[PDB]
């Protein structure tokens, strides 16, 4: 019950969505045939969440894998753990949205969305009672962001009754590993504002500092990243995907997280992360969990929260704990940082708590705090966005499609409306 | 011959639920499949019997989360219920008000009531209800909401008895708390005869301080409140000296019509290897009893005044000695009635002594003394939740949730206006009388 | 059924419990854990008893540093004491009064009180107090100090006896005594029913010279003050000839109200190997309580006058004998009491003997008897520490710690003013009267 | 309870704390590994305070290292008793100091104090009820004294409630290890003065000159040295470390000991030191500990007691013993040299006993003497800065860091202030 379908748009969907299959199915015990060789029911007494179980005793991911380019989508069939993925879920186009969103958007991605929408019809039909949708995906590439905007907006029009998820990797502050990304940026937080339930600003660089400095790891592959994320994302789930003694879903994350439409851009964090070898020296108690996911060194979101107010907060543990033990230590931090909390919202700490850990660990920790700091990394881009809009440079490549001037126009005064928003309420009294 | 069925609405009905049936199996000897390898008959009034040596509970289990329910179907109390008690819903209203008592809980509402008329019609001398749910959870407040007054409009006079999870003053697991109890109060507070206010803040100050267990699981207090309703019913369920239902409750403890929310108290509540050292004189339990640090809300009752108290006594006693106690209890100062209610006491007392859970925290006591007490300091609470809901309605934040599930902002005016009369209420009958 | 609480406040207090509650068990027949495998009940007036063979003492054990009290909770007396009642600090007041009395000692002042409350109400006939506290230790002056005047506020008019530890002339072990001694001499100067000085020069002295013990430990004269206490209370806890109460100790040996300083003497205190070669004659062992080097406190009593004597005996007594040995003590010229009291004595005769605690150092003897004596040489003694005072005061030293801590330097200048002022009063009762 | 942090700066500090943690560990019982293997529970009794009980049963040291360099941190994290340490708390630069103060307090040491802070704030919220701080350092190399301060200086700062312990390596009277050390010294001493609750001189001399004549060693390598300080810091700290007949902690130590706040500068002794082979030949009483810690040549600072007067004496001693025996023998030694001790201050010896002897030992004595013979030190420094001042040679180095000339002045001016309050009450009536 409770059925959740699975998109994967852009290389970077892709990718994080390959590890993350993978991570899912270490959690239950699935070879990678896609058969079960576990060892606990619980595994597949929600199995059926997140996988269906096809004839013969077999399991396959509810995901539709989507590009327009066939690289990297082979790639990962090849790959282990692709073999078990439904072949008929791998749509992919052939010219390439070469980057850009307008080809993303209107021209390439406006004759498969089609298909697309059509095995989402399948999926939706084939399950009992849907929960919702995460989509997984950039907003740099050209794919990933054009066509996840355009499947948002599709799906919204067929479903403004489930739940939606994204989970995007927002451009670094200081590297810019694309050269029209502030152009394709703008127009999806232009989409996501209007049709979306909830938003995981996701950045790279952040994941590097955090690789680096906390895990000591000087050689951190795309795959490490991935890697977190993708064990972010199922310690989300896990609430629903496990008992729990306080269980929460993605409906409760919603109604606690967003006191209004528009404002639903959270930075997600993660503890514990330890060396390899510093591990061992320090003590795994719910105390060090929730002290280390409240700082500047530990967001996956490059912005430092004491620049802004924590407006909500939301927090998922796993495994066996004391909720007196939980209960004193959030009571603590949010008198300790009174400073840092919007006034008049009094207890604005939110609780899960599961019964399984990760894996490997004894009890683990997921942080999705909705704050005001975030509104510099939109003014940063939106700044960005201005001086190559006010020179008009690569205007053209986007206008070549049908897009006009006014269309960046409109996006950007809606992106200095958001800001204003977000601004009127760090300050509000 | 007296039944009374049980309810659990939420994910914490159905945990202290889970806690009071393994008491009440411990307590008449029932294996959990419903066999049976002082007592009267007894178990008849929360066990119904078949044919053969099994009985069920009158208990329904609803909720709209299937994960905890499930898990009471697989959990070692598996072959115990009627499998259609277990009600389940689909999507659960997810700390929503609206949803939980407009949109969902709308389209199983029916067969809920169904089932229960099916329970009732089975029972001859139905005492009345027991309902056990929070108040912060969508499904608690709204369905109960809904409940309440289906059960109001159906059955007209019969005990309806609740026990609520008033929210802590600063331990909050939700964040819209205040929304979804102020709607549930100003809705149940025209159909509910009686409530019982515990919150899980003091459980934690009480398990850490008195039963020196610094790190406690829910399972603990779900024990500790189990032991507190069994304590309730005990009279109805065994012979006492001095027996007492729960009509009485009702009539002693609420002076008011809308004044009737009680909080609850419990003693002793020793360690084990503390249980020596002490030899738990009746005097001495009930004043733990009155003692603010015992009680299982926060609030200070030397801030208002006990308008009622009801002690209910198991085990070995003696009614001189509960008549001296009482009295030494009314001479003191810091304990101040109304001045217009001289009679400030009702008293139960039992022969069976309380059972200690094997696997569980508590020690085997001889004694046990559970208080409802209906105090003026309660008002100070609601207070608090006023203010908070003040703050997060002058910003209108959440609010868009609430309205396109089923509800109008008159309605949130309506009920704030709702608690304030309440408060004034609370207030009017603080004040002394002239003449 | 007449009871007496003990309260053992400081790393002194503690210890010397310790020894006394050791020779308490002994005395009846108690095992560490509270069993037991001429007497009457005894036992009733320092034990309470649960419903079980198990007794646990009506004491309370109070620190700031849980080192100590951590020793007593592994010490082989751990199942006797019930848990509460070994309130620990956290950070010890390092023997400064300020710290005892203002910042630490107030916020578990209020617990402590709480548990004497609760042991007062749990008892029926109490005679009064027994505190144990050193002198100039920060947690022992302090907390003893607040502890006074919280009693004599709760406990108006009830027996309060203190065992204070006189700071030694010469053997000084911390530096700042004399500053504590004076702030808690000049607060407790209201509320102490009477005292009892000992010092442990004195009682190095005597186990040398006496006991033929050459190197003694801490516990040996814990042992010998031990004694000194169980031959005060054995007239409450046992059946004598000729009974006593503390209430009799207080109105004989406190002529003016804060002339209240009665000094401690015990006999015999002879070795094992020593025990024969003498009979122990009642006169002979008088004289030996009468001679200036078995006192227990380094004051020449040559040098000032016995205003009262109370002389309690245990054993195999006989009054005449008594009477005869008191004579005889009178007739006697360097023994001048003060000419305004005839009656310089009071007398107790118990029949249980003495027992001596196995692995001692003391050995069995038939008869015992403690002096305990308020004369006027202790007045001189006052003199020294004034002296100290003055110098420590003379310079300012070490005053910042007691300023920054919660105190005033015209609070110095006032409890030195009333220092003086009792030592002018001691000496104008030393004077003669005319007419 | 009464948890007590460890910090150790410079070189030096390094080097004795590292020799300090050997002790502290053989005298508990504690693996190089970090797991207990002791036999008596009194051990871990008390454990906590000065280690952390990481997960799995393992002990940490409840230390903070800090330097500006590489060498001796790695020369210590590769020796044994080395892997036990966290390795987070391996906080060091990369400049160096240079041996130069200035850097050591405005240029350098500004830098990383931050984190050293942060690092300290964090082992503070760990601890349950902190009970002070002890630093391990020297006066002339400008890591130790110039970084210490500058931490003394924040921290007290951030606790002006807690205790505060030094263990600063004094010049030597006569050798100088260094050539500019005497204006790191004297600034150093500013500090202290403004902000320590008390000092512990020590001379490398002094220790030298025990090692060859007591000792009968001509072949003291630096880790005798620093094995002697460190037992003497663990006898200090043993009265809380292990139950007593009468117990003391450093707040007691600090009450007795400092009569005046600028006042407090320690000099500390040992005993019993014996030879390998005369060690048989002497009989361990109480007397013979007691005589043998009153004299000139068993004071680890070079300066005659007889010079001036014991304003306050400290005595902690270790293992069984009668008290009668003690108390006795300081009432002789202080009948026996009236002339040595202040007339306004009666019976001047604090007493603290311990149950535990040292190990290998049946009964150890440590001596903590206030004396007015230590001005003649800083009356020699103070000569020595003006010399070196009045040429203003090197005063460049130090300029070149933002410091001015009236800095010294006001260093300087301090310095002779406290002098002439220390002549003042050593000639007091
Ligand atoms: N005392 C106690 N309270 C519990 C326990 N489990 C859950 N709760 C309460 O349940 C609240 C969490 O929300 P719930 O009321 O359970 O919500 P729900 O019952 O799941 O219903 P929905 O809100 O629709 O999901 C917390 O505020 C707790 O006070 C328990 O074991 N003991
Ligand atoms: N007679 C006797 N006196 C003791 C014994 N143990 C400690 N003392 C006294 O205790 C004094 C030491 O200071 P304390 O009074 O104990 O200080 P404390 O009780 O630890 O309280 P703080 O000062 O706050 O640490 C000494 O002067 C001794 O006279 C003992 O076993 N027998
Ligand atoms: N975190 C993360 N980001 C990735 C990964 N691979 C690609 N990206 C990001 O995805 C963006 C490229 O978008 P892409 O999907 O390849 O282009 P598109 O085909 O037009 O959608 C870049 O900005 C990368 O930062 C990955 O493995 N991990
Ligand atoms: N007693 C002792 N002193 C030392 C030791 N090592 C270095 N020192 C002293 O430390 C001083 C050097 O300071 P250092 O820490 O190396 O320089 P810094 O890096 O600027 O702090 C010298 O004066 C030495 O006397 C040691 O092992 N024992
Ligand atoms: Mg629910
Ligand atoms: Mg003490």
């Amino acid at each position: 019950m409770r059925e959740i379908v699975h998109i994967q748009a852009g290389q970077c969907g892709n990718q994080i969505g390959a590890k993350f299959w993978e991570v899912i199915s270490d959690e239950h015990g699935i070879d990678p045939s896609g058969n079960y060789v576990g060892d606990s029911d619980l595994q597949l007494e929600r199995i059926s969440v997140y996988y269906n179980e096809a004839s013969s005793h077999k399991y396959v991911p509810r995901a539709i894998l989507v590009d327009l380019e066939p690289g990297t989508m082979d790639s990962v069939r090849s790959g282990a753990f692709g073999h078990l993925f439904r072949p008929d879920n791998f749509i992919f186009g052939q010219s390439g949205a070469g980057n850009n969103w307008a080809k993303g958007h209107y021209t390439e991605g406006a004759e498969l969305v089609d298909s697309v929408l059509d095995v989402v019809r399948k999926e939706c039909e084939n399950c009992d009672c849907l929960q919702g949708f995460q989509l997984t995906h950039s907003l740099g590439g050209g794919t990933g962001s054009g066509m996840g905007t355009l499947l948002i907006s599709k799906v919204r029009e067929e479903y403004p009754d489930r739940i939606m998820n994204t989970f995007s990797v927002v451009p670094s502050p200081k590297v810019s590993d694309t050269v029209v990304e502030p152009y394709n940026a703008t127009l999806s937080i232009h989409q996501l504002v209007e049709n979306t339930d909830e938003t995981y600003c996701i950045d790279n660089e952040a994941l590097y500092d955090i690789c680096f400095r906390t895990l000591k790891l000087a050689t951190p592959t795309y795959g490490d990243l991935n890697h977190l994320v993708s064990a972010t994302m199922s310690g989300v789930t896990t609430s629903l995907r496990f008992p729990g003694q306080l269980n929460a879903d993605l409906r409760k994350l919603a109604v606690n997280m967003v006191p209004f439409p528009r404002l639903h851009f959270f930075m997600p964090g993660f503890a514990p992360l330890t060396a390899r070898g510093s591990q061992q020296y320090r003590a795994l108690t719910v105390p060090e969990l929730t002290q280390q996911m409240f700082d500047a060194k530990n967001m996956m979101a490059a912005c430092d929260p004491r620049h802004g107010r924590y407006l909500t907060v939301a927090t998922v543990f796993r495994g066996r704990m004391s909720m007196k033990e939980v209960d004193e230590q959030m009571l603590a931090i949010q008198s300790k940082n009174s400073s840092y909390f919007v006034e008049w919202i009094p207890n604005n700490v939110k609780v899960a708590v599961c019964d399984i850990p990760p894996r490997g660990l004894k009890m683990s920790s997921t942080f999705i705090g909705n704050s005001t700091a975030i509104q510099e990394l939109f003014k940063r881009i939106s700044e960005q966005f201005t001086a190559m809009f006010r020179r008009k440079a690569f205007l053209h490549w986007y206008t070549g499609e049908g897009m006009d001037e006014m269309e960046f126009t409109e996006a950007e005064s809606n992106m200095n409306d958001l800001v204003s928003e977000y601004q009127q309420y760090q300050d509000a009294t | 011959m007296r039944e009374c069925i049980s309810i659990h609405v939420g994910q914490a009905g159905v945990q202290i639920g889970n806690a009071c049936w393994e008491l009440y199996c411990l307590e008449h000897g029932i294996q959990p499949d419903g066999q049976m390898p002082h007592h009267h008959d007894s178990f008849n009034t929360f066990f119904s019997e078949t044919g053969a040596g099994k009985h069920v509970p009158r208990a329904v289990f609803v909720d709209l989360e299937p994960t905890v329910i499930d898990e009471v179907r697989t959990g070692t109390y598996r072959q115990l219920f009627h499998p259609e008690q277990l009600i389940t819903g689909k999507e659960d209203a997810a700390n929503n008000y609206a949803r939980g008592h407009y949109t969902i809980g709308k389209e199983i509402i029916d067969l809920v009531l169904d089932r229960i008329r099916k329970l009732a019609d089975q029972c001859t001398g139905l005492q009345g209800f027991l309902v056990f749910h929070s108040f912060g959870g969508g499904t608690g407040s709204g369905f109960t909401s809904l409940l309440m007054e289906r059960l109001s409009v159906d059955y007209g006079k019969k005990s309806k008895l609740e026990f609520s999870i008033y929210p802590a003053p600063q331990v909050s697991t939700a964040v819209v708390e205040p929304y979804n109890s102020i709607l549930t109060t100003h809705t149940t507070l025209e159909h509910s005869d009686c409530a019982f206010m515990v919150d899980n803040e003091a459980i934690y100050d009480i398990c850490r301080r008195n039963l020196d267990i610094e790190r406690p699981t829910y399972t603990n207090l779900n024990r500790l409140i189990s032991q507190i309703v069994s304590s309730i019913t005990a009279s109805l369920r065994f012979d006492g000296a001095l027996n007492v239902d729960l009509t009485e409750f009702q009539t002693n403890l609420v002076p008011y019509p809308r004044i009737h929310f009680p909080l609850a108290t419990y003693a002793p509540v020793i360690s084990a290897e503390k249980a020596y050292h002490e030899q738990l004189s009746v005097a001495e339990i009930t004043n733990a009893c009155f003692e603010p640090a015992n009680q299982m809300v926060k609030c200070d009752p030397r801030h208002g005044k006990y308008m009622a108290c009801c002690l209910l006594y198991r085990g070995d006693v003696v009614p001189k000695d509960v008549n001296a106690a009482i009295a030494t209890i009314k001479t003191k100062r810091s304990i101040q009635f109304v001045d217009w209610c001289p009679t400030g006491f009702k008293v139960g007392i039992n022969y069976q002594p309380p059972t200690v859970v094997p696997g569980g925290d508590l020690a085997k006591v001889q004694r046990a003394v559970c208080m409802l007490s209906n105090t003026t300091a309660i008002a100070e609470a609601w207070a608090r939740l006023d203010h908070k809901f003040d703050l997060m309605y002058a910003k209108r934040a959440f609010v868009h949730w609430y309205v396109g599930e089923g509800m109008e902002e008159g309605e949130f005016s309506e009920a704030r206006e709702d608690m304030a009369a309440l408060e004034k209420d609370y207030e009017e009958v603080g004040v002394d009388s002239v003449e």
